[PDB]
């Protein structure tokens, strides 16, 4: 299993 | 070998015609970013929610004076608060200016006022590759190499200008009228002339030396390409899982599991692109884009015909007229409210 929507980017992880 | 005489000889003088190519694209690039269009809101009607994310929206609009559709992104200066997402947004905005290819979406007007910032481009009408994809399931193997070539040649041609693009994905990979990739989204690019040391992207597709902390280079582009061949030709990413911390330890893992109609010569494209070892992974080597641009894999793309937008394109776009948005998804529309107190002024007076 894992994610099937849109993916947001991440600016500072 | 496995190229006789004629072969050798038309592919080096093809690879010395790239070199003068990016040596012109430099000289241009350079000149628009030492010496870079204004507008103002109220030149602009709105029409409708593109996308949406975590620091604003990309809505469709109409230019009142020519009538010219356009997507504008709004950045609410009060949501880029952390200190990487400024300086992103001066990174985006002027890369965004200086480059010129027929891949990168091109940008028309950039303003700010009271609260937001505003960057205004071409509007390119056949949605993003990631519906069409979640749609369809996955791409055939001749789709995704019609896709991927095209951005081969958009890395090879960012990164000669010390330029890393740092987001590739499908959500950010538009359509044109001619079924050819728009790559829009600059806010994680950054001209680099070595390495850099930001953590950012999109899980699924961080090479494993950003999520390891370690200073990193382009070559993290060259692992999201091959992260992105991987979700065209099998219908979902290498490393999956439901949660961001799972995801990080799949990539450290160096293990890439492949569907079994994937073909040998993706697979070893794959294994080479998705490679932990730095000085093994290609786009990283002595021989740097033409360890990708020679592989069997790719040994059918004609790669000028790609650039010359003449080659045949797997999936054309419908389009009812100028304004259409049939090709998005849809979104909650939300005020565009604009506040009659100027909002974080100092930090965004270079925008
Ligand atoms: C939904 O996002 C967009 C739609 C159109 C255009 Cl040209 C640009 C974007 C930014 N990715
Ligand atoms: C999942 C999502 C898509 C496809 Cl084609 C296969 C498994």
């Amino acid at each position: 299993a894992g994610r099937t929507g849109r993916r947001q980017a991440i600016h500072d992880i | 070998g496995h190229m006789g005489n004629a072969a050798a000889a038309k592919k080096g003088s093809e690879q010395e015609s790239v070199k003068e190519f990016l040596a012109k694209a430099k000289e241009e690039f350079l000149k628009k970013w030492e010496s870079p269009n204004t507008a103002q809101l109220d030149h602009f009607d709105r029409i409708k929610t593109l996308g949406t994310g975590s620091f604003g929206r990309v809505m469709l609009v109409k230019h009142k004076e020519t009538g010219n559709h356009y997507a504008m992104k709004i950045l609410d200066k009060q949501k880029v608060v952390k200190l990487k997402q400024i300086e992103h947004t001066l990174n985006e905005k002027r890369i965004l200016q200086a480059v010129n290819f027929p891949f990168l979406v091109k940008l028309e007007f950039s303003f700010k006022d009271n609260s937001n910032l505003y960057m205004v481009m071409e509007y390119v009408p056949g949605g993003e590759m990631f519906s069409h994809l979640r749609r369809i399931g996955r791409f055939s193997e001749p789709h995704a190499r019609f896709y991927a070539a095209q951005i081969v040649l958009t890395f090879e041609y960012l990164h000669s200008l010390d330029l890393i693009y740092r987001d590739l994905k499908p959500e950010n990979l538009l359509i044109d009228q001619q079924g050819y990739i728009q790559v829009t989204d600059f806010g994680f690019a950054k001209r680099v002339k070595g390495r850099t040391w930001t953590l950012c992207g999109t899980p699924e597709y961080l090479a494993p030396e950003i999520i390891l902390s370690k200073g990193y280079n382009k070559a993290v582009d060259w692992w999201a390409l091959g992260v992105l061949i991987y979700e065209m030709a099998a219908g979902y990413p290498p490393f999956f899982a439901d949660q961001p911390i799972q995801i990080y330890e799949k990539i450290v893992s160096g293990k890439v599991r492949f569907p079994s109609h994937f073909s040998s010569d993706l697979k070893d494209l794959l294994r080479n692109l998705l490679q932990v070892d730095l000085t093994k992974r290609f786009g990283n080597l002595k021989n740097g884009v033409n360890d990708i641009k020679n592989h069997k894999w790719f040994a059918t793309t004609d790669w000028i015909a790609i650039y010359q937008r003449k080659v045949e394109a797997p999936f054309i776009p419908k389009f009812k007229g100028p304004g259409d948005t049939s090709n998005f998804d849809d979104y909650e529309e939300e005020e565009i409210r604009v506040s009659i107190n100027e909002k974080c002024g100092k930090e965004f007076t270079e925008f």
